[PDB]
C-alpha cells in the first residue's frame, strides 16, 4: 500500500502563526493529493485537492505545495478556527491511504495541574470495588504522567484515565485517572497516592489519603 | 448541495453485523464512487473500500474484503455497508465519502454489554481536596451502558469550574465517567453541591448531593 507518512502528528501554535504540515509519499502520486480537516465536533472537510488546489470552502489562509515526495499544507496565520485534526489522502493508488493525521492544538504557556486525589465513596465500598480518583486540574501542555502507589507499590494496568478537550477560555487541560480495585484488596492497604509529573512541576506532585485515617 | 446522509449510532453485539447507510443527494449518485471510511475514536481515518455505484464494481482494501459487502440501492441514491462478523475493533465512527464531501458519520458501538443505570458515587472534598481557598469535589458516575451520559450541578446553576471527562470503557464492558468542580472551600459549609446525573438511555435519573467529610 502507499503508505503516507505525515509529520508532525501534534503540533501547538498560537493564533497569528504561521504552520506547515507535510505528508512524504512512498512511490510516486503525481499530486493526486487532498488535505482534509476534521473539526473538534467530528465533521470533515477537504481543504486542498490536487496537492496545491484551494477547495472553494476553504480559506485563503490555507495553501497547499509540493517539493519532491514532500506535499505540505501551510496556514499562513492561524485562526481560532483552524485548531483542528489534519490529514492528507492519496488517490494515485489503491486502497486509498491516509497520512496518520496532524492535531493542532493552541499553544499557551505552561500552568501546573492543580492535583486533587478522591477516596473510595463508604457508598461504593458497599458494592464491592474501589474506585480512587486522581485529578489534574487546568494544567497545560497536555502531557502528564500520573502514577498510582498503593503502599508505596507501583500499580500497574489497573488505573485508567481521561482528559477533557483543551479548555475554551483558558486553554488548560484536565485529567482524571481512576484506579479500581477490589474492596477486598483496598481493605488490605492503607495508603493511597497519586504521584504526577509534569512540566510545570520542578517535582512530582503527590497526593495521597490513608484509608486507616480520614 | 451536496448531502450525504449517514445514521445516528448503532450497538451491535461481537461476531453480529452491521449495515450502514449512506443517503446521497445533490449530485448524479451513479456519476461517483462512494468510499467507506473507518475512523475509531481517537485513531486516524482508514479506507475502506468504495463501490462504483454505477455498476456495482467495488475495489476493498484487503483488510475488509473478507468481512465487508458493499452495495447501492440506485432507486433510493443509498450506498450500504455491511460489516460481518463485528468485533470491538470495529467499533469506530463509519463514514461513507465522494470526492469532496463526507457524511457525519455513523458511530459503531460493538459490545457484548447490556443497558445499565450508572451508580453514582460521590467524589467528596475531605482535605485532600481543598487546595488552599478552592476544593474539587465530584460524582464519579460508574458502570452504566451504553454512552452518553449528562451531569450538570446545582441544577444548571453551577457551571463555572466544571469538568466533565469523556468516559473510559472499563474492561468489564462498561463506561464510567467522572464531574468535577472546583469550588471555594469557604462556600462549602453556606453552599450545597449537587451533581444532577441522567442516564437517558436507561432513565435512570439520579440527584447526589455530594457532601464534605473531614472525619
Amino acid at each position: 500500500e502507499i503508505q503516507l507518512t505525515q509529520s508532525p502528528s501534534s503540533l501547538s501554535a498560537s493564533l497569528g502563526e504561521r504552520v506547515s504540515l507535510t505528508c512524504r509519499t512512498s512511490q510516486e502520486i503525481s499530486g493526486y493529493l487532498s488535505w482534509l480537516q476534521q473539526k473538534p465536533d467530528g465533521t470533515i472537510k477537504r481543504l486542498i485537492y490536487d496537492a496545491t488546489k484551494l477547495d472553494s470552502g476553504a480559506p485563503k489562509r490555507f495553501s497547499g505545495s509540493r517539493s519532491g515526495s514532500d506535499y505540505s499544507l501551510t496556514i499562513s496565520s492561524l485562526e481560532s478556527e483552524d485548531f483542528a485534526d489534519y490529514y492528507c489522502l492519496q488517490y494515485a493508488s489503491f486502497p486509498r491511504t491516509f497520512g496518520g493525521g496532524t492535531k493542532l492544538e493552541i499553544k499557551r504557556t505552561v500552568a501546573a495541574p492543580s492535583v486533587f486525589i478522591f477516596p473510595p465513596s463508604d457508598e461504593q465500598l458497599k458494592s464491592g470495588t474501589a474506585s480512587v480518583v486522581c485529578l489534574l486540574n487546568n494544567f497545560y501542555p497536555r502531557e502528564a504522567k500520573v502514577q498510582w502507589k498503593v503502599d508505596n507499590a507501583l500499580q500497574s494496568g489497573n488505573s485508567q484515565e481521561s482528559v477533557t478537550e483543551q479548555d475554551s477560555k483558558d486553554s488548560t487541560y484536565s485529567l482524571s485517572s481512576t484506579l479500581t480495585l477490589s474492596k477486598a484488596d483496598y481493605e488490605k492497604h492503607k495508603v493511597y497516592a497519586c504521584e504526577v509529573t509534569h512540566q510545570g512541576l520542578s517535582s512530582p506532585v503527590t497526593k495521597s489519603f490513608n484509608r486507616g485515617e480520614c | 448541495q451536496v448531502q450525504l446522509l449517514e445514521p445516528g449510532t448503532e450497538l451491535v453485539k461481537p461476531g453480529a453485523s452491521v449495515k450502514l447507510s449512506c443517503r446521497a443527494s445533490g449530485y448524479s449518485f451513479t456519476s461517483y464512487w462512494m468510499h467507506w471510511v473507518k475512523q475509531r475514536p481517537g485513531q486516524g481515518l482508514e479506507w475502506i473500500g468504495l463501490i462504483d455505484p454505477s455498476n456495482g464494481r467495488t475495489n476493498f482494501n484487503d483488510k475488509f474484503k473478507s468481512r465487508a459487502t458493499l452495495t447501492v440501492d440506485t432507486s433510493s441514491s443509498t450506498a450500504y455497508m455491511q460489516l460481518s462478523s463485528l468485533t470491538s475493533e470495529d467499533s469506530a465512527v463509519y463514514y461513507c465519502v465522494r470526492i469532496a464531501y463526507w457524511g457525519q458519520g455513523t458511530l459503531v458501538t460493538v459490545s457484548s454489554a447490556s443497558t445499565k443505570g450508572p451508580s453514582v458515587f460521590p467524589l467528596a472534598p475531605s482535605s485532600k481536596s481543598t487546595s488552599g481557598g478552592t476544593a474539587a469535589l465530584g460524582c464519579l458516575v460508574k458502570d452504566y451502558f451504553p454512552e452518553p451520559v449528562t451531569v450538570s450541578w446545582n441544577s444548571g446553576a453551577l457551571t463555572s469550574g466544571v469538568h466533565t471527562f469523556p468516559a473510559v470503557l472499563q474492561s468489564s464492558g462498561l463506561y464510567s465517567l467522572s464531574s468535577v468542580v472546583t469550588v471555594p472551600s469557604s462556600s462549602l459549609g453556606t453552599q450545597t453541591y449537587i451533581c444532577n446525573v441522567n442516564h437517558k438511555p436507561s432513565n435512570t435519573k439520579v440527584d447526589k448531593k455530594v457532601e464534605p467529610k473531614s472525619c
